[PDB]
């Protein structure tokens, strides 16, 4: 990592503020984090989507975060590299909890998405996972992906990996 | 935006450049700063020397 | 550039040699 | 009467995800008798790869050098499938007597040939498949005992390999379809396969008599995103930088086949702006196919005063007009975390609605990855399901891989899951890869099927026929063979 | 006096990063390619692959200019030795020729006693050894030992020793065979640097001394009658902030004498020939074997019955046991 | 495109080829094959004359185009005994009639040249009788006795069987059928005896030499057994060139030969990597 150089060529300021607008207006009129919005516009832009389904209920209710039973979805879609088999991954997330933040999160995350979609250089598959209620669903998608049963998380199978996160 | 999307790129780019786990470097460290840092060999004599009281 | 593998003959072979012989043999 | 003869052909399949596969194949028959000494004067087919049928007492070669996984999912069933790297397995004659001394010599040699590293082709990479891997051509018996299998997942695959496989064509890249082979172009793709593939056929109808078979075999996928760039429109020209001249003098067909049917669409077909010499239609991989032919042999279609440049225009399908998912396909990963014990478990999809279909599971793991066959555990729609036929062999540190094999039966609408433990193995400092964090490779997993088919296909002849339907011998009209290739897995080691 | 020349180019460098030993190689492959020797007479062994590899902006290209001006990597390039076989150990094998039995002639150095060998090794060195893939090292001692057995066994006529890597010079400070020169990139305190930044492609695309060995090289025909003396004076301190060194006294020539083409290029001796020698219905198809037959599958592994100890051994067992009590308990 | 070349190198080889090399076979085993390389393209482009209307290849042009065509002939790694290649090329319709000319220039009556060690290369040029019809391709169907009487003589001199040189006022017999004649056999199998034991004496000297300098080599029991045949073999093919006996002597200098490579060029030599002696008290100081 430090005897080569990249010369950046993101450009998609205004697809990012526009996924921004798009995806806050649909989480407005949803309630929660809207999944089929999500899907459609990662296979918009190109992505491998997919979707997984958790369920937990807490010890006693949180006061902080409103929650005592948390049922959620999480919504990621993989870049598979081209010229390499899905061996190796790396993971670009954006934690949504439902707090009207993260739009621009996440429409930063989506444009990355298109202009890493066009390109040939990637040796290591790209997962863009939009989580949601925090780290619950960042929690329960690890716990599926890895396939541990470590904090009593119920979810969906997941199915669709990018191999080895690194 | 665009510039924090090219930071973004750059980063995963430079991770994309990686043959191997990223093993060099130092896993247990103090940061007493963003570009500073204490590795684990500089400051455990810190609890070594409280734990010579019980001793 | 870069580092072939070498001994570290003050460092530890000392340390661990006047561990043993002094400790137990000598005195 | 000259008693070789070469046939070459490119056809050009839309992917359901908005990608474009092409596949070349350059088929040369032979009629002499390379089994036995004394066949020394070689016209069309390579000298380089008749002298080892010989040499080497081979009843069929199949060598295989690939890059990227074939998504099976999202781009619909393939016409040949190989593992990322390079795969090897070849069948012995009866007549040998040292089947691992012969397939050392023949792995060396054809190291030397193309240019790969196949001489690491060793006691721990190589298994014996004892249901798998069936001869592809006319077999008197199927004795196992003379079959070896061995795939490198590292092996990379590059114009060091591409060349000495361009060399062995009788025109070499200066004429007929072989021009478009450009290496900037076809490693600029999601998926790259060179294959040689060498078996006995029958040499007329009567199928009374052996005739030899060399098919040369290039796979290429080319990406929506990365070559379309949004373009959505495709051409000889965009994809390989060259439009084809003049067809290869020594071939008695060469011809372009362009897949132009539509699935949802009632009857009608893809626009390809040269009109076509013939449409051609059939059950190729269980549905009824629409082709379009481009014979280059024809004055009428192409000759010396113009080029042909093919446009076939190409666009992702909308969700409704999208194909119906493949009845099988499957994925492979590693459950857990951490340096000391994991999980190998392979997901095997049904999307069959009523239809429930046997599968042949191999799993070949290395030795470091010790395996303990009493966690195998087959569990499809959340019940234990028993294998019809299990053979296991265990693995010997540094001298054999664990070898499993399975016959599921995949219930009709069900995913099924075949996971099996593993701890990793410490191994001296002297016995890791030059890249020890990196992780260690798990070689892709095969699965061999009989797929039902929508339609049931009539009877082919492999010498009227196109040169993809003739991969595989076909036995039923209503099933059609599948030899799928799962992801490699990495796995690090202590 | 020289009839036949090899060329033995190594790259010892295993990860993306290091493009510019690679690209370094691959140049020096396609000098001595021009220059008229044959891929048949070149071991070319490179330890990675960077023109296929998944991180490359450009596949099946490796670029020798900060510009795409040049792709050495073309389409006529053997690799003999790629990956994990090129190793400290391959290659004291292919130059002392203890090879195993099974190597093809494609990876073997089959020099004779009239021939001139170049070999070329570009990579991270240090204080008398150049590390292969960094994992593992070759002395200056080794290698002195395998020239000498190369010497001993009559294999080369002169040998140039070509090595771009920093601390250069310490590999040919314990040579002691004759009829070689050295040539190195760095005295034993300097270091090799690097040349031609590229953002594009996002690595260093070669190093200073290669690049201007081949910039020397592209001014060089076969007809070219330049010296050693001319090699020894390219990339001068200058332009190479480490200042390249040589030995030729155990060269037995003159360098002002030995020309380049007689180690970077062979052209064939050819007569013309003006003598002539005067001469004056089975029965029986056959089938294809069917791909997964399950019934046979299933009943050609016999019935699997649970494993219980053999009946002999119980009692054996058992006799033992109660033998034992009777022989304690009377 | 232009040209439909069809060889009968069958019968050649049986009835030419098979024969020379069964009265050469004193020297050892001979492998015979054959192969039709398509789109096979010399190197140097032949130069046009316009008086003439046909195109050369100048003598300075020649070391250059066997260059070329060696890639796409291979490197036969099948086997590693010496392979000798003899091409026979059919000139494009763009050159056709293509000549090689000599020092004097004047053109080569045999259109062939031999490059010592490797084989040699023919150019077959075709009578424009065929050329007289319009219709492409043109079938062309080589004369073999002519082209393999080149290929022979090719051979001969290859092997080092020059043209004898009679004594003055001689007169040297017809050709025999073969083509060589058996007092130049013996000639060639004394001087491979000779060459033979002198290689298989370096060779012994050499491993001597290499086990007093080096002293991280192992010899196994193989490479002893395979070093006493070869010195024995050595000693046996002294004793019988002494005494007459060419066979033997020949022989038992091919067995030592091969015994004395396959002892010094055993992989097993090289076992492991040299170990630092300035390294050797980390490893026995701290415990003994
Ligand atoms: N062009 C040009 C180029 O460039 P140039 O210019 O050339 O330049 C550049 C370059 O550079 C570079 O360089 C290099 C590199 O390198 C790299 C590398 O990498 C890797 O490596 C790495 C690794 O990995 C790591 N790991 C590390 O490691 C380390 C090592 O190595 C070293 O050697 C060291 O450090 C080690 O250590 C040691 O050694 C130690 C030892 C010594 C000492 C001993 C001791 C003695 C004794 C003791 C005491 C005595 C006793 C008595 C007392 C009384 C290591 O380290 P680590 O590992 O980290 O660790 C350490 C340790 C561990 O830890 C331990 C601890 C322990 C724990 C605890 C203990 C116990 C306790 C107990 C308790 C207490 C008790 C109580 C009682 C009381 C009561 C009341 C009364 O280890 C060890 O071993 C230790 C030892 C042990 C001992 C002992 C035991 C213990 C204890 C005892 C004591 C005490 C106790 C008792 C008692 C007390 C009390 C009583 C009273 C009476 O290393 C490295 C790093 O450095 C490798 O590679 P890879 O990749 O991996 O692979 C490859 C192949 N495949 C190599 O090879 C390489 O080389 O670079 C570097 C840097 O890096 P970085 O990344 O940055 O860093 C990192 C860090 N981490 C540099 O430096 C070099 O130079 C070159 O080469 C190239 O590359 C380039 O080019
Ligand atoms: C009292 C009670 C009892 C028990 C206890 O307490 C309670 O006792 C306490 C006490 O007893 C402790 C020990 C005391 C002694 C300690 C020794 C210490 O080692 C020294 O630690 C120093 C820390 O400043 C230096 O090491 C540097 O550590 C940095 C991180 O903190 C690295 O960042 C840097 O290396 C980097 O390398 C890459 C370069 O690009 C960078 O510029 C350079 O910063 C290192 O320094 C390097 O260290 C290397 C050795 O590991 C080489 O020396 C190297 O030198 C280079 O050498 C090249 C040739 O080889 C040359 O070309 C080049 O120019 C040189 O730079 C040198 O840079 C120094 O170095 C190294 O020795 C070790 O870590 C921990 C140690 C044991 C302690 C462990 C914990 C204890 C037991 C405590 C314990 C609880
Ligand atoms: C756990 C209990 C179990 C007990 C079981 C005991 C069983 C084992 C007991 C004893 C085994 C003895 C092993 C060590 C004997 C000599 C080793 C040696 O010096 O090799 C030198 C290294 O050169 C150096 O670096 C020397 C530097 C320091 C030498 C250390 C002195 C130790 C000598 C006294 C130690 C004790 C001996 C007598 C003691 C009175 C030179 O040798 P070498 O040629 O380079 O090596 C090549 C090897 N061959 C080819 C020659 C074969
Ligand atoms: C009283 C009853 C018990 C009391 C104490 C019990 C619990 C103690 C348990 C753990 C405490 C020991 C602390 C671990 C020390 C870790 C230091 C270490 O690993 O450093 C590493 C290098 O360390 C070394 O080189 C050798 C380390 C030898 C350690 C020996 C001393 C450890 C323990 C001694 C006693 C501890 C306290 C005792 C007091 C009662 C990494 O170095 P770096 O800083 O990353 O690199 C910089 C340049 N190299
Ligand atoms: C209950 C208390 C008293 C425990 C006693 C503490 C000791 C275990 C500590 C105190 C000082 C320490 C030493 C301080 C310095 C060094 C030098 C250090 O060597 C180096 O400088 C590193 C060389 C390398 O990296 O190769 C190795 C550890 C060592 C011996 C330390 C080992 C552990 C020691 C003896
Ligand atoms: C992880 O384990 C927990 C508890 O073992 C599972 O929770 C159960 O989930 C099932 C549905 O799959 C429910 O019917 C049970 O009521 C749950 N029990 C408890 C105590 O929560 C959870 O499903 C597991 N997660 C995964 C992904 O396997
Ligand atoms: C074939 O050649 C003729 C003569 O040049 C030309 O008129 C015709 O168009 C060519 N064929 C095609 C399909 O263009
Ligand atoms: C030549 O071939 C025959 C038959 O294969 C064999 O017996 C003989 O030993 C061979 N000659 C030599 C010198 O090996
Ligand atoms: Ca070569
Ligand atoms: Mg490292």
């Amino acid at each position: 990592m430090g005897s080569t150089m990249v010369e950046e060529q993101f450009a998609g300021g205004d697809r990012a503020r526009a996924f921004a607008r798009d995806f806050a207006a649909h989480r407005k009129k949803s309630g929660a984090l809207p999944v089929a919005w999500l899907e459609r516009t990662m296979r918009s832009v190109g992505l491998e989507v997919y979707t997984q389904s958790f369920s937990r209920k807490l010890p006693f209710p949180d006061e902080t975060h409103e929650r005592y039973m948390v049922s959620g979805t999480n919504v990621y879609g993989i870049l598979r590299a081209p010229r390499a088999a899905s061996t190796e991954s790396l993971v670009l997330t954006v934690p949504c909890g439902s707090d009207s933040t993260n739009s621009q999160a996440v429409g930063l995350l989506l444009a990355l998405a298109a202009h890493f979609r066009g390109q040939i250089y990637w040796a290591k598959d790209i997962v863009f996972l939009v989580t949601e209620h925090d780290l619950l669903g960042t929690e329960a998608w690890l716990e599926a992906y890895h396939d541990v049963n470590v904090t009593g998380m119920q979810s969906s199978p997941l199915q669709g990996r990018a191999g080895a996160i690194q | 935006l665009v510039a924090v999307g090219k930071a973004l790129e750059g980063m995963f780019r430079k991770l994309n450049h990686l043959l191997e786990r990223l093993h060099q470097s130092f896993f247990l460290y103090l940061l007493p700063g963003l570009s500073r840092f204490v590795s684990i060999g500089l400051y455990m004599p810190a609890v070594g020397f409280l734990l010579l009281v019980l001793g | 550039g870069t580092t072939q593998l070498r001994a570290t003959a003050t460092t530890l072979i000392l340390c661990c040699l006047l561990i043993i012989l002094p400790c137990f043999i000598l005195p | 009467p000259p008693r070789d003869s070469l046939r070459e052909e490119l056809v050009i399949t839309p992917l359901p995800s908005g990608d474009v596969a092409a596949t070349f194949q350059f088929r040369t028959r032979w009629d002499s008798e390379l089994q036995r000494e004394g066949v020394s004067h070689y016209r069309l087919f390579p000298k380089a790869l008749g002298q080892l049928i010989s040499k080497y007492s081979l009843r069929e070669l199949h060598l295989s050098f690939t890059q990227g996984f074939w998504r099976t999912r999202y781009w619909g069933p393939p016409f040949l499938q190989a593992p990322s790297g390079a795969e090897l397995w070849v069948w012995f004659q009866d007549t040998v007597t040292d089947v691992d001394k012969s397939w050392k010599e023949l792995s060396n040699v054809l190291s030397g040939i193309f240019c790969a590293s196949l001489n690491f082709i060793d006691s721990t990479n190589t298994v014996t498949p004892t249901a798998s891997f069936k001869p592809l051509g006319l077999a008197n018996d199927t004795d196992h005992y003379f079959l070896r299998y061995a795939v490198l997942p590292r092996e990379v695959v590059c114009t060091e390999n591409l060349t000495p496989w361009k060399k062995l064509l009788p025109c070499s890249s200066k004429a007929g379809l072989s021009v478009l082979l450009k290496a900037d172009r076809l490693f600029h793709t999601s998926y790259h396969s060179q294959a040689v593939h060498i078996r006995p056929v029958c040499r007329n109808a009567r199928c009374t008599s052996i005739s030899w078979e060399l098919r040369q075999t290039l796979s290429v996928v080319f990406d929506a995103f990365i070559t379309g760039q949004g373009k959505k429109d495709w051409s000889l020209f965009r994809m390989f930088s060259r439009t084809l001249t003049e067809p290869c003098p020594l071939a008695s067909e060469s011809r372009v086949y362009v897949d132009i049917t539509t699935y949802n669409q009632d009857n009608e077909t893809l626009e390809v702006h040269p009109p076509p010499t013939t449409t051609y239609q059939d059950v190729i991989l269980g549905t009824r196919k629409t082709y379009a032919i481009y014979d280059l042999l024809d004055t009428a279609m192409i000759n010396n005063s113009r080029n042909l440049n093919i446009q076939l225009k190409w666009k992702r399908p909308p969700e409704n007009e999208a194909p119906p998912v493949p009845f099988l396909h499957a994925q492979r990963y590693v459950s857990g975390y951490g340096l000391q014990k994991g999980e190998l478990s392979t997901l095997l999809y049904n999307t069959h609605p009523y239809r429930a279909f046997p599968v042949l599971l191999l799993d070949t793991v290395p030795w470091y990855l010790r395996l303990y066959v009493h966690t195998l555990t087959i569990t499809s729609k959340g019940k234990e399901n028993k294998p019809s036929y299990i053979h296991y062999q265990p693995a010997q540190d540094r001298l054999q891989p664990h070898l499993l094999e399975m016959l599921i039966q995949l219930p009709a609408n069900s995913v099924t899951k075949v996971s099996i433990q593993f701890e990793r193995a410490l191994l001296k400092w002297t016995e890791y890869t030059p890249d020890p964090n990196h992780g260690f490779y798990v070689s892709p997993s095969v699965l061999s099927a009989l797929v039902p088919s929508m339609v049931a296909a009539k009877p082919v002849d492999w010498e009227e026929s196109p040169l993809f339907n003739s991969l595989f011998p076909v036995s039923d009209g209503s099933n059609y063979f599948v030899r799928l290739y799962t992801e490699p897995l990495l796995v690090n080691l202590p | 006096g020289h009839t036949n020349n090899w060329a033995v180019l190594v790259c010892t460098s295993r990860f993306w990063f290091n493009y510019r030993h690679v690209a370094n190689t691959l140049s020096v492959y396609r000098s001595v390619k021009r220059l008229g020797i044959p891929d048949s007479h070149i071991v070319l062994m490179l330890a990675d692959d960077m023109a296929c590899n998944p991180r490359n902006p450009k596949p099946a290209t490796v670029f020798s200019h900060k510009n795409m001006e040049l792709n050495v990597y073309g389409d006529d390039v053997e690799v003999d030795y790629r990956s994990y076989e090129v190793t400290v150990e391959n290659f004291l094998r292919v130059l002392t020729g203890r090879i195993p039995p099974s190597t093809p002639r494609s990876k073997r150095l089959l020099s004779d006693d009239r021939s001139n060998i170049l070999i070329y090794m570009t990579g991270h060195g240090g204080n008398g050894f150049l590390k292969f893939q960094d994992s593992e090292e070759i002395t200056n001692i080794e290698l002195a030992d395998a020239f000498e057995q190369m010497w001993q066994k009559r294999r080369y006529n002169e040998l140039l020793f070509i090595i771009d890597t920093c601390q250069g010079a310490s590999m040919y400070e314990r040579f002691y065979s004759p009829n070689i020169m050295a040539l190195a990139s760095s005295q034993v305190g300097e270091d090799s640097l690097s040349h031609q930044p590229d953002p594009a492609i996002g690595v260093h695309l070669m190093d200073r001394y290669t690049f201007y060995v081949l910039e020397f090289l592209e001014e060089i025909n076969p007809a070219s009658q330049t010296n050693m003396n001319d090699l020894f004076q390219v990339c001068p301190k200058s332009l190479c902030v480490s200042t390249p060194g040589h030995r030729t006294d155990l060269f037995q020539r003159d360098p002002k004498n030995v020309l380049i083409t007689d180690f970077f290029g062979s052209v064939r001796k050819v007569e013309i020939t003006t003598e002539t020698i005067k001469l004056q219905k089975l029965m029986e198809p056959l089938k294809y074997a069917e791909q997964l037959p399950v019934a046979q599958i299933i009943h050609q592994k016999p019935k699997l019955k649970d494993w219980h100890p053999p009946g002999g051994f119980i009692l054996g067992l058992w006799a033992l046991i109660i033998m034992v009590f009777f022989k304690t308990y009377g | 495109k232009s040209h439909d070349v069809y060889w009968d190198i069958e019968g050649a080889v049986r009835r030419y080829v098979q024969p020379f090399l069964n009265a050469l076979g004193a020297a050892g085993n001979f492998s015979v094959d054959s192969q039709i390389l398509y789109y096979a393209m010399l190197g140097v482009n032949p130069r046009f004359d316009s008086a003439s209307s046909s195109y050369y290849l100048d003598m300075h042009s020649l070391p250059h185009v066997i260059n070329p065509v060696e890639s796409r002939l291979g490197s036969s790694a099948a086997s590693l005994y010496p392979v000798l290649n003899f091409l026979l090329y059919v000139p494009e319709l763009a050159h056709s009639p293509l000549y090689i000319q000599d020092k004097d220039g004047a053109p080569v009556a045999t259109n062939a040249f031999h490059s010592p060690r490797w084989g040699g290369i023919m150019v077959y040029n075709v009578d424009s009788k065929t050329y007289n019809a319009s219709v492409l391709p043109v079938r062309v169907e080589v004369d073999m006795v002519r082209v393999m009487e080149v290929f022979l003589a090719q051979l001969r001199l290859l092997f080092g069987i020059a043209q004898p040189q009679l004594p003055p006022k001689c007169l040297l017999s017809g050709p025999t059928s073969e083509g060589l004649m058996t007092w130049e056999l013996d000639r060639l199998l004394w001087a491979r005896s000779v060459e033979n034991l002198a290689t298989a004496t370096t060779t012994l000297t050499s491993l001597a030499q290499l086990l007093g300098k080096i002293s991280n080599i192992v010899i196994k029991d193989d490479v002893a057994s395979e070093v006493y045949k070869a010195v024995a073999a050595v000693q046996k093919s002294a004793e019988e060139l002494a005494s007459g006996h060419l066979a033997s002597a020949f022989v038992a200098s091919q067995e030592a030969v091969t015994s004395s490579e396959l002892a010094f060029f055993d992989p097993s030599l090289l076992h492991l990597l040299y170990f630092p002696d300035d390294q050797k008290f980390a490893i026995y100081i701290p415990l003994f």
